């Protein structure tokens, strides 16, 4: 066994001795009211263990029991709806028997055994079983949640239980191997479901806003990342992932979301409606964030419990939106590990592991075919903030823009009317060629053509930019305002979007379609004004430039034969002119 | 614009780098005064198991 | 009566003889100074431990030291009446007479509210200052520091917060003046002048009778300058949650804290990690905002005010960077309209915002300033901005278009940004605001509807 | 056994009996979760050694530890038939075939090449590139950083230029069927997609029937990273040295490398140098572009190109700085050619060759070479101005020479630079540069000689 | 002396069973004699710095060490001779080890295989002078005048006859005991004994007019060569001392360049003097390194070569040292300062930065010697 | 400071006036600084001592007038600026320490005048 009592606690960190038998990276039990540890040093006899809940009474001679399981993330139905921790206990649990305070030794079931959940069996008694085949299906809400064999094991079946409630932790199916196949059944953190092979991304991820996919496009089964430098739109980038996004699966997971940010956001699922599900939003996001109102040590844990559980999803066969709120947090939370336990991080306020703890979270699922035949996507999008305000640092090249999209944020680009902002060059997306051949087939084959030839635009005026602010034009030409103009017009009605707004933004093909069509007429004809004696002025007062400005509040159903009418104006009142 | 380049702007976009550069480096005296300190328990530890 | 010294330098001692204290303890102690001090014992160790003691060692000799451990957990007697009397951060009361009898005696550590037990709140209030109630639009439950920089006055601002806080009656569709209003207060560090200034606006408040003052000055120690925040806290979630109140907590000289902070960064074992100062700085900051929110169930709240005064202008100083962050919702002041003379100097061009449309701009919030918070801002920015590229284009080089911008810039900011003992009602603020904004022609006014226009004309 | 545990920070292991185990080592080690682990032997003492685990950081435990001395010196097997082979990583299987055949054994680790011994460039590689064959000028052996950005994609314009590039050198007199050509690319931190978007074009058109691969995984831990140029480049010497191969190394993203480093260098208790990125690179970097270079009396070469990725592409980074010494002339990537979707992105006016004369010389790259390339430099670097100019004062208002040196410039992005994945020889990219010089009179003709002009217009 | 190795950190090495050991003392550890060096010691164990890198090296083997100091070594066959910063033969690596260098590599640092020429400049029964004559070697350069070290005045006994004999064969031994053979060994931290240190008053010709002529640096000066080499830039430090009025030309670098560092080695015999009228390689002496080259390597290259010309200074000889890459000199001790207590406090670079940067100017210009003789040693600057 | 401690005794006592014409104070901070950097005093404000002002203190203390004795000591330091920026301590602290300064700027060095 795994025995022995708290030597010198300090901090969050119980410093235990006499312990035998301990192994890395392992769950515990700590103090006597159950606190959970993890073995993150041995030397020798004594360990450091790191509890994720804090201590405020907890002192020396007090036991340190190992449990002996390597952090088992418990898998299995009611995953969605329901908050959950990044040390995944039930938040509901919490609420109903303590009070409103979140008190130090609370533990209950980590997967609730407080449920059933109707049982179809499919496989049949005389069968054998596979790593990776379906046992049956658990119906949750509109949702088909599968029943799984855990990877690495198979026998041959013997019994299958008939239709009915069963709880999860009853077996469902029981084999000649010794074994009961569970609804209630241990997966590590520390490794991965594992996976048939590897996809090549070719399908895009639609994140509905009209200026994350349109001039900067992001991959389904990609990786992506946005920064945000000390409040400037960090969390309100997640309002265009609340439900404009394609998932069929959307975990909402933070490393630490602070108390005021879940007086609206954590709130908002159980008050909205999904329209790709028909039914509400809730049902389909799983919650499993963490709060800073919880412990600094539950915020380091969080990351590798909610991937697990992403990886769950996407086996089943159902695109998977994982999104970490601000991963930055998990950084600070790693770096105060160094302070503890007498070392010293990464030069210049770097976290003492970089890359291999980074790389590792991101690269974990991401387009791939699993065991059992089905199409997993998992589309993560890190939320990070640089801690000093620079974005040049080891953490935001290895694996925050080297994936398949970069954005950046200014401080007075938002706060004009731009919600989320995204700068027009520094910005860049490194997958971009192969989300061409979807795009071409079905959006239409000038979609890629056009979603180029709008950002050139976009980054040339940048060309002029500069000489403004050197000593200005003093003369102002028929070719010089042109661009300048233009691109005004494109910063102003197709960057400022609001996340706040379902009329301001929503996910929907024919709306991106068509704004980008208008703006290509008003550019085309423009050109052609000049030549034959049209002053810019004039081009400033035409109605029509105030038409393509009252495009960002149209109504979605509306807009197909609101376009139509539109497209002809244009043409009309500048050949006439 | 030629006689303000060479007095306000100029050498003053320069002295920015270098206020900045100065300051950054400087930093990482605490850095390695700390990280020297750190080296000293570690040993001072492991001195334990073959002395006092 | 423990006896046996190892270090002793500062609030942080060392002492043998221990491993019967535990962590958040509460233990006395002997000096050769005659004299009886504190201490908590932050941290814990094999045959010694760490303590922090509430006052500041000026003597401590070898032959006389000791230790008793009075409480296992360590707290402050907290009850119902409080309310009318002063206290400082020792947790005596001040006023001169015996200390009051608990009904609880709560941790002064803080225990964390459920994000679960909260909902988003809706019913704004009168600041007195227009530009917030419009822009941002301060509920309870909500944070919004107000940053503040070092040369800048930020005692000034403060008071026109304190004494002009009051609940719409109705104009919000509701009042909560059913319920007694009342403040609190807790000071980090104060000179001679920041004492008396505070005190005499109290009397203007009319509140004296009905606060809980927490006042730490720069003579009492340097310890409790970390100490006090979470004390007081405590005595807001006892009279806000437990006793039905919307009780307005005022934290101020948070600078002073972080002085308090970086010395226990650097002489306790943990090293720096935040660009010269602590890396546990993150749940000294976490702890302390955290608390505060409205609770579903509860009529009443804790609704937090941070005010800033952090070192210059910086942005990449510990204090605003944590800060930031942490808040929904911002206010800063500069030295733009301070050069003019307009208090307050609110300044929202480089601020930002990140509640105006969340919870709030509708609900049982008007929706009669929703357009407008929208068309406020792109309309402010043409503004200050170009005021800038004039100087570069040419001297007084500004175009038929880009003059009605800078038009709308000197005009918006004195009129509207100088309140100071002016109230303006969620009515009023509105009316006004429309009449600058019929400098700029329609085209511009494109985010403002229809409505909207013909409403406020 | 070899129990006794001591620290396990992260990816350390500590066992005794120290002293038949060596630096520079690499062993088996024994735990309980039935894993087989490499990692190499650092830091010994005669009591405590330093292992690092090449699996995980999980599964460690005090009870089982036990290591199998391989072999105290760095080892790692070679074979001729690596011509054919794919393999990612360390050295494993992902052609299925096996991993190596021991006809000779060379450490990863030794004293590169004699200077006496060194020969210079005199042959020539084509990439089907106009630029970085015209510009600048890359020759058989030599030593070529091409300096990208993070903002920028490394990864793709590598790959792309890897499979499309086939060696000709016919000017010369050397065929193609007397020069082999050998791909060997070594990359790290490479994502999903980047993963798989290699193999598949390397499959395409015959590149890996004549190459042979390799590619560090992102779930590897940050050990097997640095081991993996270090593994290929003692590959390289083999074939080219010692059975005349001309290989070509190409390395991908130099600052993951150099990142991974600073964490093994930290736990072998040394400083890093400058902007917190290690001080003990200079000699590592060395190694890896200087164990490259022609050689006398051999007729192969492993020819040098490193790919690199800078957050704004300054030199204020270490990145360029070091390298920069040791590597001669430079390539380097722009953010304005990029943008706008040019491919390669390459600028010459940044770039310049130190060394294009002491490659190829007259009749082995066409006599009109030499001058034809300090002709398009200047015609070029010219327009690239009076396109900040093109509608303030405009280009009717500007000379009739300038007028052609706008649309000159247009002609080359569109034409020169870009191409795309097709291919090009010397003489087809004179052929461009000519027809886009005819437009030039005479009279701008004035960077060749008299017999250029007279050669063609 | 003779000790066991304990510990292995990096390339460096760290050995007890050392005692009596003198400081910059040689080190030869292992069983495999990797060229190391003694530095500071501590307890009863040392410090051991190790040019060579270690990977091969196991702990607890034998650790044979002469017991003496480190010196460079000054005799015939430097005047064209290749050599690197180690001061082993380059070429002589390239015939015993092929192509390919495999470290623990020890060969003599001086042409000691060859039969050298001899001629008797001083006879039995008189006394020498030091800094100056003993016997002249002729050789195809012009003559090298190998001369007695610095205080060694005494008498001398038995000087043989003009004829051929290798360097570790003696022609002459002194009256008073103690004696000498044609190799000498002189501190690699120390400078030779002067009279004055003279003033410049001599221009040092340049061969090109504009250099010289304009701006005089005369002979004995310091002068420097900014930003990086690549613009055609090395045209300017080839024919400098290619043209320039001198008899001896030490050329070195320490981080230079690949290949185009190599053609400067092949180019340089194909560089001519105008004095002999034949090759600058007859009267070269090399001592450059790569980059390929070991870890200290560079970092000892500078103070080499200062010494070496001193010694054609002692003979009567004009030298023209050409000091190349001089900003990346600092680059490897750096390196060696951050794994010891020298740790970095100025600014991105050691604080001892600044010392070892000032000697190699201060210990070379144009004065007079103990043996009356008068050379410069004109210092060209190539901070790049 | 043997200069200064010297001239004291013959200056005072013997009563001869005498002006110490001391030369470049940069070879100074340079030389001083690395002796901290291996007893841990850890230099340092820019790259240059922050003990710097400390040592100085003495050495230019008789820089005045005595009273009694007649003949005194006067300081006249010496120094370049790497930079005409008085940001870096090689002028800066020098500025503090000392009474008033007398640049001799580049701004006439440029023009021919000597």
């Amino acid at each position: 066994m795994i025995q022995g009592v708290i030597q010198k606690i300090a901090g969050p960190a119980v410093i235990a001795k006499g312990m035998l038998g301990a192994r890395m990276y392992d769950i515990c039990k700590v103090g006597e009211e159950g606190l959970v540890g993890e073995i993150i040093r041995l030397d020798g006899d004594t360990a450091f263990v790191q509890v994720y809940e804090d201590t405020s009474g907890l002192k020396v001679g007090e036991p340190v029991v190992s449990t002996g399981l390597p952090l088992a993330v418990e898998l299995g139905p009611g995953m969605l709806n329901g908050i959950y921790d990044g040390i995944q206990r039930p938040l509901e649990r919490i609420r109903e028997k303590t009070g409103i305070y979140i008190t130090r030794g609370v533990v209950v079931h980590a997967l609730d055994r407080e449920k059933k959940w109707a049982w179809t069996p499919m496989v049949k008694p005389g069968d054998e079983v596979r790593g990776g085949m379906v046992l049956g299906t658990v119906p949750e809400f509109g949702f088909t949640h599968k029943i799984l064999v855990p990877p690495d094991v198979r026998g041959r079946v013997k019994e299958v239980k008939p239709a009915g409630e069963y709880t999860v932790e009853e077996p469902v199916v029981v084999l000649e191997d010794g074994t009961e196949l569970k609804m209630y059944h241990t997966w590590p953190v520390r490794r991965a479901r594992p996976v048939q092979r590897k996809l090549d991304p070719n399908t895009p991820f639609l994140t509905g806003m009209r200026i994350l996919d349109v001039l900067f496009p992001v991959a389904m089964g990609g990786t992506a990342a946005i920064p945000g430098p000390f409040g400037s739109g960090k969390t309100v980038t997640q309002q265009s992932l609340a439900k404009w996004s394609n998932a069929d699966v959307v975990v909402y997971v933070g490393c630490g979301e602070r108390g005021n940010e879940m007086t609206d956001v954590l709130v908002e699922f159980p008050e909205l409606t999904d329209p790709k599900t028909g039914g509400p939003l809730m049902h389909r996001t799983v919650l499993i964030a963490n709060t800073s109102n919880m412990p600094v040590a539950a915020r380091e844990a969080s990351i590798y419990v909610g991937v697990t559980i992403a990886e769950y999803f996407r086996d089943q066969g159902f695109s998977v939106a994982l999104m970490a709120d601000s991963t930055s947090r998990w950084a600070e939370a790693l770096r105060e590990i160094s302070s503890r336990l007498e070392e010293m991080p990464a030069e210049e306020g770097y976290p003492p592991y970089l890359a291999a703890r980074l790389a590792a979270f991101y690269e974990r699922a991401g387009k791939v075919i699993t065991l059992g035949g089905e199409e997993g996507a998992v589309t993560i999008v890190g939320a990070v903030s640089p801690p000093g305000g620079d974005m040049s640092e080891p953490v935001t090249q290895s694996t925050l823009r080297i994936v398949g999209a970069f954005w950046r944020l200014d401080a007075s680009l938002a706060f004009r009317r731009h919600f989320p902002a995204i700068n027009w060059n520094g910005s860049y997306s490194l997958f971009t060629s192969a989300l061409d051949p979807w795009y071409r087939e079905n959006v239409a084959e000038d979609y890629p053509e056009l979603r180029d030839a709008i950002s050139e635009l976009l980054q040339r005026e940048a060309g002029l930019q500069e000489i403004v602010q050197l000593v200005g034009p003093d003369a102002l030409q028929d070719a010089e305002r042109l661009v300048i103009e233009v691109g005004r017009i494109i910063r102003e009605d197709f960057l400022q979007q609001n996340a706040y707004h379902e009329v301001d933004a929503y996910c929907s093909m024919k709306k991106a379609y068509g704004i980008m069509k208008m703006i290509l007429a008003f550019y085309k004809e423009a050109e052609a004004a000049i030549k034959r004696g049209v002053s810019i002025d004039e081009i400033l007062q035409l109605p029509v430039l105030e038409r393509i400005g009252r495009a960002r509040y149209v109504s979605e159903e509306e807009f197909p034969a609101y376009f139509e009418e539109a497209m002809k104006e244009i043409q009309g009142a500048f050949k006439a002119l | 614009r030629v006689n303000a380049l060479e007095q306000v702007v100029i050498p003053g976009i320069r002295a920015q780098i270098r206020f900045i550069q100065q300051v950054l480096e400087q930093r990482e005296r605490e850095d390695t005064f700390r990280l020297k300190r750190i080296k000293g328990k570690i040993e001072a530890r492991e001195a334990e198991e073959e002395g006092g | 009566e423990y006896t046996g010294i190892t270090y002793i330098s500062g609030p942080l001692l060392f002492v043998e003889n221990a491993k019967d204290l535990a962590y958040g303890a509460i233990v006395d102690i002997k000096d050769g100074t005659g004299r009886v001090r504190g201490g908590q014992v932050i941290e814990v160790s094999e045959e010694y431990a760490v303590i922090q003691v509430f006052e500041e060692t000026t003597g401590l000799d070898l032959a006389t030291t000791s230790v008793s451990l009075v409480e296992d957990v360590a707290r402050l007697g907290v009850s119902k009446e409080m309310l009318g009397r002063r206290f400082n951060g020792i947790g005596k009361p001040i006023d001169g007479l015996p200390p009051i009898t608990p009904e609880k005696r709560l941790p002064i550590t803080g225990l964390p509210l459920n994000p679960v037990a909260r909902r988003k709140p809706e019913q704004f209030i009168q600041t007195g200052i227009s530009t917030i109630d419009v822009m941002n639009t301060l509920v309870r439950g909500q944070k919004l520091p107000i940053f503040s920089g070092s040369g800048l006055p930020a005692n000034e601002i403060a008071a026109q917060i304190a004494r002009q806080a009051t609940v719409r009656p109705d104009l919000s569709g509701e009042g909560e003046k059913e319920e007694p209003f009342a403040v609190v207060f807790a000071a980090m560090g104060i000179t001679q002048r920041e004492l008396s200034y505070f005190i005499q606006e109290f009397e203007r408040t009319g509140a004296l009778s009905r606060s809980v003052l927490f006042l730490n000055k720069a003579d009492d120690p340097t310890i409790e300058r970390i100490l006090t925040p979470r004390m007081a806290l405590t005595v807001a979630e006892y009279l806000a949650f437990e006793h039905d109140y919307h009780v307005l907590v005022i934290l101020t000289d948070m600078t002073n804290y972080c002085e308090a902070l970086r010395e226990i960064g650097a002489a306790r074992e943990e090293i720096p990690g935040r660009r010269g100062y602590p890396g546990y700085m993150y749940t000294d900051l976490a702890t302390i905002y955290e608390r505060a929110g409205v609770v579903e169930g509860k009529k009443g709240s804790v609704t937090q005010i941070p005010i800033l005064s952090m070192p210059d202008d910086d942005r990449t100083h510990p204090i605003p960077d944590l800060t930031g962050y942490i808040t929904e919702g911002q206010i800063q002041l500069s030295r733009e309209l301070h050069r003019k003379g307009i208090y307050p100097p609110i300044d929202p061009l480089p601020s930002l915002s990140r509640l105006m449309n969340n919870g709030v701009g509708k609900g049982k919030t008007r929706e009669d300033h929703k357009q407008v918070s929208d068309q406020l801002y792109s309309a402010y920015a043409n503004g200050v901005d170009i005021r800038k590229l004039v100087a570069i284009i040419g001297e007084d080089a500004l175009t038929e278009n880009d003059r009605r911008y800078l038009q709308f810039a000197d005009a918006f900011e004195r009129f509207f940004i100088n309140q100071g003992q002016q109230n303006r009602s969620i009515e009023e603020s509105l009316q006004i605001a429309w009449a600058l904004l019929s400098m700029l022609p329609q085209g511009e006014l494109k985010r403002i509807s229809k409505d909207h226009i013909g409403k406020y004309y």
